[PDB]
């Protein structure tokens, strides 16, 4: 009587979702089981739903009964174990008929094409079919032969573009009892909420998918880090595999290492609703799988929530356990650049951390370090690192996670920007957004304070003053309307350095017509070059500078440094960065 | 001339 298969029944509000549990779970006799984060179906009950799929198909229960986690969230925490441990084995995607995909259900269906998760889709809401006559709790296809052709049309046109619609996020899909292939295949079940229609159908199809398709190991998977009055600090978890027994030594993940404990309690919550209040849960000295269930203990404080859970045995090295459940993190903490520029990242989960980073990883946006749980002072002083290296990575993107008032306090001191959202979305737009703000004002600045290289050969001088027009050669470089023209002059001996500024360039001709830029080779001409006054005395053309004098463009370390951000990307050339190095040598720029 | 090489970090 091998483990229950476990289902994830994720879909927006909107979708009708919850309601759809409610009445799947439809109590009206031992009770159908309200585990703590699950809802267990036993295979009796299943066979009672299911019986009036019987008029269709073969039954069969070779499996104790079903487990059923409701929640998006702990679906994205189900995902959460995600890739190292797969968490359901199989999904129920609901999805209005009605409404067609959604922009959330595109985004289940790639977050489920990602885990390669198995799933089946709830297309629910068919008692809003406008002439739809209601058969409560009956299995879909009898509900659909008693209807009227006008609900028959109504129900082929909106199945078969919703199917269209699935077809162009990259999946093939049928009603499930129509489908050749349920591999490269998704499986269609109508459902409603409202009349229990399809239920039947549903709990059906479920079976058929795990029991042939799809132990005295422990596995157990952390579902929720949760304070309790009585107990302090709890974990909320899953158990897939074998029993918890109390006093049993655990390991498990935490924030700040490996975390081991004792069981102090097994908790589920009371089956009479008049019993708990006095009673509140009830506490087992044991418990099997397939089952939802709290555990207390000491030392749960920083739990990390979606770690796997680990009993040592007699046998085991707690040593080599201690390694063992961290691993789903450390692969995720060694990606990380350590000590490289780099933005922050926090999550709430270990998927949502691995989404976001993968996520990030594909933008090529690097990062620094990563870190789980509540914001505080200590994770976002490892993002004030970057202030003066990297200022548009002085940011915290962080999914889902409560920050300190003390450390958004303290993030207003300095400028840390600080993303919190459920979504990518949100902080792709904010950070991206804000990074854009950022080379706005940087780009501002940086073209006053920017220079390229030049060096010009004054071939004569045109107007000496009023303004001062010099006719030059471009030997080498880039020379444009802006750059500062400058003189470097040392007395023989006294002097032994200078600089004297001409003017910065107004304007550029070169064969009778303005012209914005000159490089070196653009022309044989000669270029008249049109000088705006410099802030004090212009030095004067014959007694101070003249031709003989090469001439270059004003650069300093503060010019060589804005060449370095902003204007970067594109506009440098190699020969432009050579020049650079060299007239370094003529200002004495080290 | 000899156009390699050369870093950007160095200045």
């Amino acid at each position: 009587d091998l483990r229950s298969p476990i289902c994830c029944i994720l879909g927006h509000v909107d979708t009708g979702k919850t309601k759809l549990l409610d009445k799947i779970r439809q109590t009206n006799a031992g009770g159908i089981t309200q585990q703590i984060g699950a809802t267990y179906f036993p295979i009796d009950a299943i066979k009672a739903k299911t019986k009036v799929m019987a008029e269709y198909e073969k039954q069969t229960f070779d499996v104790p009964g079903l487990l059923v986690i409701d929640t998006p969230g702990h679906e994205s925490f189900s995902n959460l174990r995600s890739r190292g441990s797969s968490l359901c084995n199989i999904a129920i995607l609901v999805i209005d008929i009605m409404h067609g995909l959604e922009q959330q259900t595109i985004e289940s269906i790639k977050l489920l094409r990602d885990r390669k998760a198995p799933f089946v889709v709830a297309l629910n809401k068919i008692d809003r079919l406008y002439d739809w006559k209601a058969i409560p709790n009956n299995s879909f296809r009898d509900s659909f032969a008693k209807q009227s052709r006008a609900v028959q049309e109504e129900f082929q046109s909106r199945y078969s573009k919703i199917q269209l619609e699935l077809a162009e996020q990259g999946l093939n899909s049928e009603l499930y009892f129509q489908n050749k292939n349920m591999s490269k295949y998704v499986s269609i079940v109508p459902t409603s909420a409202v009349t229990g229609e399809g239920v039947p159908d549903l709990l059906w199809l479920l079976l058929e998918l795990t029991q042939k398709r799809m132990l005295s190991h422990v596995e157990a998977t952390i579902l929720e880090v949760k304070v309790v009055e009585g107990f302090g600090t709890t974990i909320d978890v899953i158990l897939s595999n074998g029993y918890l027994r109390e006093g049993d030594r655990i390991v498990l993940c935490g924030m700040n290492g490996p975390i081991v404990t004792n069981i102090r309690a097994l908790l589920t919550p009371q089956p009479l609703r008049e019993l708990r209040l006095k009673s509140e849960y009830v506490h087992h000295k044991e418990v099997k799988a397939a089952l939802g269930v709290k555990i207390a203990a000491n030392d749960l404080e920083k739990a990390v929530s979606g770690s796997r859970l680990l009993v040592v045995g007699p046998e085991d090295d707690e040593d080599e356990l201690m390694d063992d459940v961290m691993d789903d993190l450390t692969g995720l903490l060694d990606s990380v650049d350590t000590t490289g520029k780099g933005v922050v990242v926090q999550a709430s989960t270990l998927g949502s951390l691995e989404a976001l980073l993968d996520f990030l990883k594909d933008m090529k946006i690097p990062v620094m370090s990563i870190g789980l749980g509540p914001v505080y002072k200590r994770d976002v002083m490892k993002a004030s690192t970057m202030l003066e290296k990297a200022p548009e990575y002085a940011v915290m993107l962080c999914f889902d996670v409560k920050v300190d008032k003390e450390a958004e306090q303290y993030a207003e001191q300095e400028g840390i920007k600080i993303f919190n959202a459920d979504v990518i979305y949100h902080l792709f737009d904010s950070f991206t957004a804000y990074q854009e703000k950022l080379l706005e004002e940087r780009r501002k600045d940086f073209l006053d304070y920017a220079i390229f290289p030049c060096v010009l050969q004054t071939l004569q001088i045109i107007n000496k003053r009023g303004p001062m027009i010099i006719g030059v050669d471009v030997l080498e470089g880039t020379l444009r309307v802006g750059t500062p023209i400058c003189a470097v002059k040392t007395d023989p001996t006294t002097k032994e350095r200078q600089t004297l500024i001409l003017g910065k360039v107004i304007s550029l001709e070169i064969n009778h017509q303005p012209v914005q830029e000159v490089k070196k080779g653009q022309t044989a001409a000669g270029v008249a070059v049109r000088l705006e006054d410099p802030s004090g005395q212009q030095p004067i053309w014959g007694r101070h500078v003249d031709e003989n004098d090469t001439l270059y463009s004003l650069v300093s370390r503060r010019s060589i440094d804005t060449l370095k951000d902003k204007a970067f990307r594109d506009q440098v050339a190699r020969s432009d960065w050579l020049l650079l190095k060299k007239l370094k040598v003529v200002f004495g720029i080290e | 001339g000899e156009d390699e090489e050369l870093d950007i970090d160095d200045i």
